[PDB]
């Protein structure tokens, strides 16, 4: 129903040069903050209007936390290289994602924290937020180190407390946009390949949030096998786009219906090519 | 806001 | 070392109408590692001032970026996205098609 998520990417650079630390924060599908250690004088920066007037202390607090995170990740990246017997000549990637979800009732549903090394699962907090699952023997070292300081309790405290409190404050500050779904604007276009065949492309435009289902049916039967379904993509203005296309014989376009389900629609839509 | 980076290195 | 080659989509923010200002997008996704080079092309020539979103990634750890520039499409002008990545032997080029 609603969520706040942070995403960390730490990339070591070979031999000399410290790593590149980038963090972004999201409420649902809206980014609100970015931090890039490569900046001139790097600091947390607003990426959404509803955090811009939070005041300098808020932003000095975030910036200091970001900077300390980047220093931590630099040691972490050296530790990880040692766990896997990796030389300094190579670039490696440490990723972390954590956040909290609210349910339909507006209240805490789950917390999560997940880490990956070179694009593969490394270690994850279990959903009870009280222990970890390690993907390999290296990650079991990390787990033991985190257990030594009993770090699950502070993650739980943050995820079930600070994360939820601040998610609800961001959701209030940005109620005008964050709590208003934008229904997809939908239409069907017609593209001949020959006089005997045409592509029917069903469009969904300007919607929010990103979650959507687009489907072609032929005489009411699901044409999942013959459907070219493009991945949902950002329009660049905070809304999203998707289309689904099917190749039909000429003269039979009316047997084909497109179906779109979305949060901003009170019930699934049904449309067909209108020549 | 960010989780305070008092959690440990990997 | 997971290597994932980028998926590419090139498209306009609003339906293209010749002569009206708009935005040309190149959404690169599904790739790993995150080093990537992305240019927008006009008639095969690099567009100079292109902006891009902040590095983020999906549930399966692969990264995505949006590159974008203001543009005013015409009936004659062609546009493309050109992407380079360690998984690619040569830069991959996807032409803009206003019906896609």
């Amino acid at each position: 129903s609603h969520s706040m998520r942070y995403f960390y990417t730490a990339v070591s650079r070979p031999g000399r040069g410290e790593p590149r630390f980038i963090a972004v924060g999201y409420v649902d599908d809206t980014q609100f903050v970015r931090f890039d250690s490569d900046a001139a004088s790097p600091r947390g920066e607003p990426r959404a209007p509803w955090v811009e007037q939070e005041g300098p202390e808020y932003w000095d607090r975030e910036t200091q936390k970001y900077k300390r995170q980047a220093q931590a990740d630099r040691v972490s990246l050296r530790n990880l290289r040692g766990y896997y017997n990796q030389s300094e000549a190579g670039s490696h990637t440490l990723q972390r994602m954590y956040g909290c979800d609210l349910g339909p009732d507006g209240r805490l549903l789950r917390g999560y924290d997940q880490s990956a090394y070179d694009g593969k699962d490394y270690i994850a907090l279990n959903e009870d937020l009280r222990s970890w699952t390690a993907a390999d023997t290296a990650a079991q070292i990390t787990q033991r180190k985190w257990e030594a300081a009993r770090e699950a309790e502070q993650w739980r405290a943050y995820l079930e407390g600070t994360c939820v409190e601040w998610l609800r404050r961001y959701l209030e500050n940005g109620k005008e946009t964050l709590q208003r779904a934008e229904h997809p604007k939908t239409h069907v276009t017609h593209h001949p390949v020959s006089d005997h065949e045409a592509t029917l492309r069903c469009w969904a435009l300007g919607f929010y949030p990103a979650e959507i289902t687009l489907t072609w049916q032929r005489d009411g039967e699901d044409q999942t096998q013959d459907t070219e379904l493009v991945e949902t993509r950002p329009a660049g203005d905070g809304t999203f786009q998707k289309w689904a296309a099917v190749v039909v014989p000429s003269g039979e376009e009316q047997r084909y219906t497109c179906h779109v389900q979305h949060e901003g629609l009170p019930e699934p839509l049904t449309l067909r090519w209108e020549p | 806001i960010l989780k305070e980076p008092v959690h440990g290195v990997y | 070392m997971i290597q994932r080659t980028p998926k590419i989509q090139v498209y306009s923010r609003h339906p293209a109408e010749n002569g009206k200002s708009n935005f040309l997008n190149c959404y690169v996704s599904g790739f790993h590692p995150s080093d990537i080079e992305v240019d927008l092309l006009k008639n095969g020539e690099r567009i100079e001032k292109v902006e891009h979103s902040d590095l983020s990634f999906s549930k399966d750890w692969s990264f995505y970026l949006l590159y974008y520039t203001e543009f005013t499409p015409t009936e004659k002008d062609e546009y493309a996205c050109r992407v380079n990545h360690v998984t690619l032997s040569q830069p991959k080029i996807v032409k803009w098609d206003r019906d896609m």
